[PDB]
RNA sequence: CUUGAGUCUCGUAGAGGGGGGUAGAAUUCCAGGUGUAGCGGUGAAAUGCGUAGAGAUCUGGAGGAAUACCGGUGGCGAAGGCGGCCCCCUGGACGAAGACUGACGCUCAGGUGCGAAAGCGUGGGGAGCAAACAGGAUUAGAUACCCUGGUAGUCCACGCCGUAAACGAUGUCGACUUGGAGGUUGUGCCCUUGAGGCGUGGCUUCCGGAGCUAACGCGUUAAGUCGACCGCCUGGGGAGUAC
């Protein structure tokens, strides 16, 4: 089998109601003799153009090791959902090897890298556990 | 464009020597199994015109090597277009 | 004695051969300005193959709405 | 035109020389016009190249100032 | 303009200024100079012309 | 036979290609709030935009095209050319090591594929610029420079004659072989010699002995030497025009 990662996004009101879906794909991927190395969140951030009628969205990040067929499995779940509204996925990359990695960018995107349009608090209950002595 | 897993199955039972992948025939064999995998790419990739070019330096390499086998035996050359399945 | 102090990314062949990856988006934000432009070789403290690399995941991290590309958004 | 400043109201203060978004800045390298693989570095050569006796005459001014024999 | 400007807003009490730029024009820092003497107190100067990631095709003037 | 040439494994850099997908930003455009008669355009303004509510500023909405920085004489391409992000497929290159085949090779008229751009048929599209067209200004004159507007075109998918400063000036392939300096890039080994060096292999730029040089210069990639094969020219106009 392969590393793999994997972006995906949701809307700002469903930035806490992600980690229903990344049980779904953890169980995918473990399923599949594969395992989860990290589970991070990239937080809110500002978009070009509304999807649906809203100016900014929701990103969250896994990385893992799993069967190729999985994340490509993974890549058109996204594809194929509607509340999943867009989803990066890349062959051959892994997990960071430290503990709450994450934190220090999402202090990166509520400070340059959205529009800072919903509270902080939300998008937070996504991904990785921002465990400060860590990182 | 080729598998490891024909390539080692051409060698598993033809080839000269330890780790030929190199006597005529398997030459050919290897650039059918290459060609296979080519031409269903350019089937569908039609103005890919590198794989189109990459395609014709294979078949006549191949048939230079065909050519080459003719040229030692004419059954044995037709012996290999009968093992790789090329034409009607 | 043996051993001098090395540069990021040198005295040293296996370091930097791939490439310099996108998901430390924190650790990116280091490489570039407050206008959201890429700094070169010498700013960054690596050398030829290695900015290449730097500049292909500053690009990728923005484009993908993770890293600043301007002093402004909407 | 302003750039962001650290300043109080620089309005006092002639400067120009960062002091632009297009106008003698870095993006006006794509901005209208066609792409020239030669035309940067041979619209230099060119623009030095006319005013020969005044580059000359500080090349004379420095061989003979260099020598101590005066 | 930067005069008359000042003048404009007299009866709506405000006195305290930051200061935004747009456009190529020399309009930059003699309006702002002139604004400030027309009894106005500036604190911040920035700019607020848009920049591209490339973007579209440029208008042409003398068909540059 | 393995040395030319061919073949896979395996290390690896890459703006190579085709198919599809995508993010943010911008050039453009509108409404309305707020505001109130201005806006816009040069050489000159006029043309053009307004007061019937603009421009400007805030906020909402709409389209179509392209990736600034990085960036290197760098890396990659069959050539034409190739630079934001994802998948999928895919041609070529480059390289520490494994070997292997056993001259299987080289050229190439003719042949076969591609071939910047302009144009254009097909279906979709119309932001930007702008042939056409429409309108404007200057001057003694102005079909132009300059300006307003803008369709087609470009652009997406598909098809069509193919041509170019396809000036990256030097046909392809092989051997022979001056030296130096610069850039780039794969990699084994190590005091990882300092800086990574060094060997080693490819690319590439300049400089340059000898050679070659009407002349500029070129110069082992010879504007060199020797060979195989292949293209072009043969004064100028008539003319790639006529037939």
């Amino acid at each position: 089998m392969r590393h793999y990662e994997i972006v995906f996004m949701v809307h700002p009101d469903q930035s806490e109601q992600v980690p229903g879906m990344i049980e779904r794909y953890t169980a995918a991927i473990t399923g599949a003799e594969g395992k989860i190395h990290r589970l991070e969140d990239w937080g809110r951030r500002q978009l070009a153009y509304p999807i649906n009628k809203l100016h900014k969205a929701h990103y969250v990040l896994m990385n893992v090791e799993a069967p190729q067929e999985v994340i490509d499995e993974l890549e058109t779940t996204f594809r194929f959902n509607d509340a999943v509204i867009r989803s990066m996925v890349m062959r051959t990359k892994h997990a960071v090897t430290e503990a709450s990695p994450m934190v220090k960018a999402k202090d990166e995107r509520r400070e340059r890298r959205d529009d800072f349009a919903n509270e902080t608090a939300d998008d937070a209950e996504a991904g990785d556990s921002e465990e400060e002595e860590e990182e | 464009s080729l598998s490891t897993e024909a390539t080692a199955k051409i060698v598993s039972e033809f080839g000269r020597d330890a780790n030929d992948t190199g006597s005529t025939e398997v030459q050919v064999a290897l650039l059918t199994a290459q060609i296979n995998h080519l031409q269903g790419h350019f089937a569908e990739h039609k103005k890919d015109h590198h794989s189109r070019r990459g395609l014709l330096r294979m078949v006549s390499q191949r048939r230079k090597l065909l050519d080459y086998l003719k040229r030692k035996d004419v059954a044995r050359y037709t012996r290999l277009i009968e093992r790789l399945g090329l034409r009607r | 004695a043996r051993y001098f102090r090395r540069r990021k990314f040198c005295r040293f062949t296996a370091e930097g051969v791939q490439e310099i990856d996108y998901k430390d988006i924190a650790t990116l934000k280091n490489y570039i300005t407050e206008s959201g432009k890429i700094v070169p070789s010498r700013i960054t403290g690596t050398r030829a193959k290695y900015q290449r690399q730097l500049a292909r995941a500053i690009k990728r991290a923005r484009y993908l709405s993770l890293l600043p590309y301007t002093d402004r958004h909407q | 035109p302003v750039i962001k400043v650290r300043e109080n109201e620089p309005f006092d203060v002639a400067l120009r020389r960062f002091k632009r978004s297009c106008e003698k800045a870095g993006v006006l390298a794509e901005v209208r016009r066609r792409e020239f693989y030669e035309k940067p570095t041979t619209e230099r050569k060119r623009a030095k190249a006319s005013a020969v006796k005044r580059h000359a005459k500080k090349l004379a001014r420095e061989n003979a100032r260099r020598t101590r024999l005066y | 303009a930067a005069e008359r400007c000042a003048d404009a807003v007299k009866e709506y009490g405000i006195k305290n200024l930051e200061v935004m730029v747009k456009g190529p024009g020399p309009g930059r820092e003699s309006t702002i100079r002139a604004l400030n003497a027309a009894g106005f107190r500036i604190t911040n100067i920035t700019d607020v012309t848009p920049i591209p990631h490339n973007g579209c095709r440029p208008p042409k003037k003398r068909r540059v």
